[PDB]
DNA sequence: CGCGGACGAAGCCATACCATGTGGGCTGTCGCCTGGA
DNA sequence: TCCAGGCGACAGCCCACATGGCATTCCACTTATCACTGGCTTCGTCCGCG
RNA sequence: AUGGACCGCCAGUGAUAAGUGGAAUGCCAUGUGGGCUGUCGAGCCCCACGCACGUGGGG
């Protein structure tokens, strides 16, 4: 339902940011801040047309965007060179394939897993700045669809991705034989 | 009977103690998050300067072995006659095979499972019954599992002395029920008048020398603090002290020591980079005799901000008070100090003109 | 034992120390934001301005190895002597196979994972001890996986030479908990004593060799700034740091040149683009021989304005020591300095005439 | 060995660097408005003014490799073995894969994602190392993805050339850490010393052809405008120009320009149809030998008005310069001059005659 | 909220009756774009911000060109309206939009009068009762109803330009 | 000498890789005065 | 007594911008600690108490 | 007065010591707010004097 919006807005994101640096750059200020804050007050432009009709849907839809257009060169550029994961998954496929310390990726997923709506929006950029630093490929529909889903209870979406994590990691293990 | 202590007092941008992943503790309280310190660092703090002043050190430990060895290597013991010795005393005093233990990491000695809280002096006594039984000692180690040779009466007294310190905060023995202490001091955890959340702070170790070609920082992570205005609240039941330690002196010394530590101290927890130390802008002392009273629900309803909440938690801490004055009735006495002289706090007493004046005629009409 | 310092420092329209985004870093005070400076920051300046002066130069790095290799590539070893030497010397330590050492550049000497602080004579003492086991370090090249060779007794005995830098602000070192040193100064997060919000600056970079005679410019962007008048705080336990130097007059220097680099030293965190250097509007340091005391709840209710606000903040700084100090009484010595000759802030002490003489009265009086 | 100056210059009504909207850029300082001039404004104002004298033509651009390209073919190259070429000369750098660089565009030459800062016989002696490997150019050209072939290091070291805007206003840039060289010169942003709200101004675009049933005009808006008596302020610190110059007297020259530049010049923004060519009121020149200080704090007290903000502001910094001197005790110098001969300032040094002297003698003392 | 839309409500109908029947009291309102607001406007009034957003609203009422004086989306949508209808350009609304979005309470009821009577001069419909809450929410948040024009706005042009083909 | 209280003696134990979709309820308003019904 | 009218005269119009630009690298740490107490069965004897 | 009636899992605890986000930046080039204008009789009561036209005093 929500997972079909969040599919158009990385459509037109996805080939937006490195179509044309305009949006890119009104979005790129917009980094883990509240929707009415005035330095993001340029982004509406994108992205408004895009959320469904609660405030934490559009803080995933604005917050996710941002994050979409504020990753390196590198990360667009390995990006753009052409069931499905959770950003846990992402971080497990960070530590197992290039090579990131596991004690504290465990530790910074259960710090970001226990927090508050808010929380989550002020930890959540950074580490998936550094995600893409390492140019892991992540989803973003799955991310903002999670966001979204991040506001009614604090369970059913960290449980999620911690479960995850650990599965696939233990999976990526086992395989390794 | 009991001498129950009310303080509400503002700390600055920090973090006391942190949870298990950095960030400070919160409580869900009236429906919103609220920083929070635990009791339990508060009570270390206050034991730590009460017994500081009164230099008890009532020492909670575990190497107890590694001490009584030590004491035995300083009164003339072989290095092994000294650690065979004290593996004595502690295998003495358990039902059979004496208390548990834990596995030997190195060669040095073994600490057990259980903490202990002693004073120097006991363990210094407890060095000395191991001394009487020199050649007992000794004719033990010869073989390959020792057992009890210590007269576990004496051992099992010493175990038993108490302090200041063990006076108020009580002691826990499992493997000893006879040694168990009752505490006489309730102490609260302290959670915020408004609700607080959480606020990153991105800090970078950079390197002093530079790289050949980039420069980049050494190390780049994000702490989590806050600010807020705490309650604080604790209880002294006079009866049980006073029970505790006999004398009537001596229990009103830790008393009043123990009031003065619990307005002055502040935790060390990330203190060496934040200089959070700070002072109770309201205190509140009220001597009841038929039951301790907290006033926590005062402050379950989240306060809104973006003016002050010193004075807003002080006159509501009065409202609260003299409300529930009229709805309890009883004949206790109470007495106030306050930082600021704006509102007059009526229902709180008899405005004293300083913490320790306040803490001095508060114990004295106890 | 405690010498307290205060300050109020109005700072015009700049950006101290960013946050990870650009914009300043932020508190929640009392319900409004409030633009701050990190403690790390104003210690850093601090640090570099004292060992500036007293010429100490208490490096902070990653890369010993690198530095290691350099010495003994000054003192006569050959490339590859000298890098496995380091390696030698850092491997020769730690309870476990070495320090933790992880991934290795790219043709260079690797970098610890652990973050080091030492003086430079320590590092080059390093290299000393590393220079006198030449077979040694040649003898073990020769095989594939090495091990150490070192005596990591004096080595260990080099690391945890002190530094003024190192006794005042502490060091950490995991893998050697045997040369953590703690620190002796308690510094302070730095809020604003009113309400700020961000203030976003559009800027541009105009690019020459115009393409199509358009007034097209490179890059546009917009920086994030802030003004407003910090209140900053700071507190230097004189027990522990004649501890760490040992001495009492070494110790006397490093706090004197510790308050006078506090006043005097800004960040230079974008200030080439905004000239944000100034000095304190207003300075006290107080002796306090129990427990050091901030001022921060004092400004914890916002001032609100379109007036002015040093001479607001300065009364009430005011106010709030003299209530303060006729409620927690104690036998101190207080003195304070003043750019403003309008209000006479009594509370605060004996006006002294300049800072550098403040703090000599003071020095001298702790 | 940091040459502090302050002036206080009165802007008439006029809008200097306007904000991305039109309207005035300000502060919130004492918690009241005050409208501002931003420092890079004032700052390129002075560069093309130093270097205007002192002709240097410290070029910032993005397109180098349209210029570079240029030069080759101003030198015999070919269209296609010039524009190959300068894309090899900033390929042939090799950090990561070659220099960054924009998405190409369909046939003009393409623009670096990184701004460089670069006088012009950098330019050509680039094109230089470019012409002395024709060959290789074209050898390289001949593929379908060259690769660098240009010496990087000798490329690399003629990137370092500084400059006298460089070695003042310092140059960064990020693919190459070797040649960033860091500032010298601390410059402030001017905000009024008194609160300003900003006045609206209508204005109307009339057609100078009438045609019947309509008296429309040819356009309506609004530009914001505001008028003040700004503050000023900026740091030279000798020591690190005098690194980067290498010499003294190249030094000596361009701090004495500089300081020139920095009273004398006015921005270009907006000053066609609002003509605010000013002279400040007030030139304060300090060398201090410790560190920096700026008297921002005394302007932090918003000024209430009714009556002028000239004589007010320098009896106020005046005031604020001396307990300032009696709280922080230095032996420092101390000279200025005033375009208002009513009061003495005592506190801000010897009163000299005019500002071209007050700078010489200033440059000359601080050596 | 709502307790405020009510009372503005019953203002905007008895000052458009009164502009049009009335000349006197239409001219005297019109004349602060302030006496006759004291002696018309005060009975529509339950901070002083939110008065100020009747009787300010109420005298660009009264300032309105005849065409558009004889004749629930907030403002945002009447400037998407205005500008895909009746051929405003989209890069000045858009500019004057965020000019406005940005200010401060004093700064709307500057720059406002001008936007509102230009984009009354073309028949536009203003749902006045939603912008006399609207300025009188300027003063219990800003930035949020701020944000509510601008991504209105944008919303709505684009939605109703995908729906139009 | 007579005896309290406390412990200890065992019987017991246990070769033909994958998942989860949810919510809804509270509040009060005017223009005043003269004329005619 | 309540519903209804009224209350000098207070302007009309027309017009509202085009363009161009929105940066890159790098860095992400270590170690030590992780408890017991019991909720079975009867009787005889044993060490300590009076 | 219910496989129920009587009925406490429970007495002890610092999460700790260390840390710059940092270097770079004109928002710019263009504008009439305009045509038109004199500010010159219902009111409520009392009392006084009145040529029954009115005049003045206190509410």
């Amino acid at each position: 339902y929500i997972l079909q919006h969040a599919d158009a807005l990385v459509k037109r994101v996805s080939k937006l940011i490195v179509n044309e640096p305009a949006a890119r750059a009104a979005l790129r200020r917009g980094v883990g801040l509240a929707p009415e804050d005035p330095r993001m007050l340029a982004a509406h432009r994108v992205v408004a047309p895009y959320v469904p009709v609660v405030h934490a849907v559009e803080r995933a839809f604005y917050a996710v965007a941002a994050i979409m257009a504020a990753q390196p060169r590198s990360a667009r550029d390995q990006e753009a060179e052409a069931r499905r994961p959770n950003l846990g998954v992402s971080l497990a496929q960070a530590v197992f394939d290039k090579g990131l310390n596991a004690d504290s990726t465990e530790q910074r997923l259960h710090l970001i897993a226990r927090q508050n709506l808010d929380g989550v929006h002020r930890h959540l950029p950074r580490l998936v700045l550094y995600l893409r630093s390492d140019q892991v490929h992540i989803d973003w529909g799955i991310l903002i669809r999670d966001l979204a889903r991040w506001g009614h209870t604090p369970r059913h979406v960290a449980r999620e991705w911690v479960q995850d994590y650990h599965r696939t990691l233990e999976t990526l293990t086992r395989q390794a034989e | 009977t009991f001498v129950d202590i009310h303080a509400i007092q503002t700390l600055p941008y920090s973090n006391i103690n942190r949870d298990d992943l950095g960030s400070p503790k919160t409580v869900v309280y009236g429906g919103k998050e609220r920083t929070r310190v635990s009791s339990q660092s508060w009570k270390r703090a206050v034991r730590h300067e009460v017994e500081a002043r009164l230099g008890d050190k009532a020492v909670r430990t575990r190497r107890i072995i590694s001490e009584i060895a030590k004491r035995l290597r300083e009164r003339g013991w072989d290095a092994d006659l000294a650690d065979a010795g004290a593996r004595q005393v502690v295998l003495s005093v358990g039902k059979k095979s004496g208390i548990k233990l834990e596995k030997e990491k190195d060669s040095e000695a073994p600490a057990t499972s259980v903490l202990f809280y002693l004073p120097v002096p006991a363990i210094d006594e407890l060095a000395a019954i191991a001394d009487e039984h020199r050649d007992a000692v000794a004719k033990e180690a010869a073989k390959k599992t020792p057992k009890g040779i210590l007269p576990a009466d004496r051992i099992t007294e010493v175990l038993k002395s108490r302090n200041v310190s063990v006076n108020l905060f009580g002691r826990m023995l499992a493997e000893l029920p006879s040694t168990e202490v009752d505490g006489a001091v309730q102490f609260a955890h302290a959670f915020t008048v408004h609700g607080t959340t959480v606020e990153v702070d991105f800090f970078t170790a950079v390197d002093d020398i530079p790289k050949e070609n980039d420069h980049g920082s050494g190390h780049m992570n994000a702490g989590q603090f806050s600010a807020g205005t705490f309650y604080r609240y604790a209880n002294v039941n006079l009866d049980r002290l006073v029970e505790n330690t006999g004398d009537a002196q001596t229990a009103r010394t830790a008393v009043a020591e123990f009031l003065r530590a619990f307005l002055s101290t502040v935790p060390s927890g990330k203190q060496n980079a934040t200089a959070a130390m700070t002072l109770p802008d309201l205190v509140h002392i009220a001597v009841r005799f038929d039951r301790p009273i907290s006033f926590a629900p005062a402050f379950e309803t989240a306060l809104y901000g973006s003016d002050g909440y010193t004075l807003r938690a002080c006159q509501e801490l009065n409202n609260y008070a003299e409300r529930l004055r009229e709805v309890w009735p009883d004949d206790a006495i109470r007495g106030y100090a306050t930082v600021e002289n704006k509102t007059d706090l009526a229902a709180l007493g008899e405005r004293y003109d300083s913490y320790p004046a306040l803490i001095d005629a508060m114990v004295a009409a106890a």
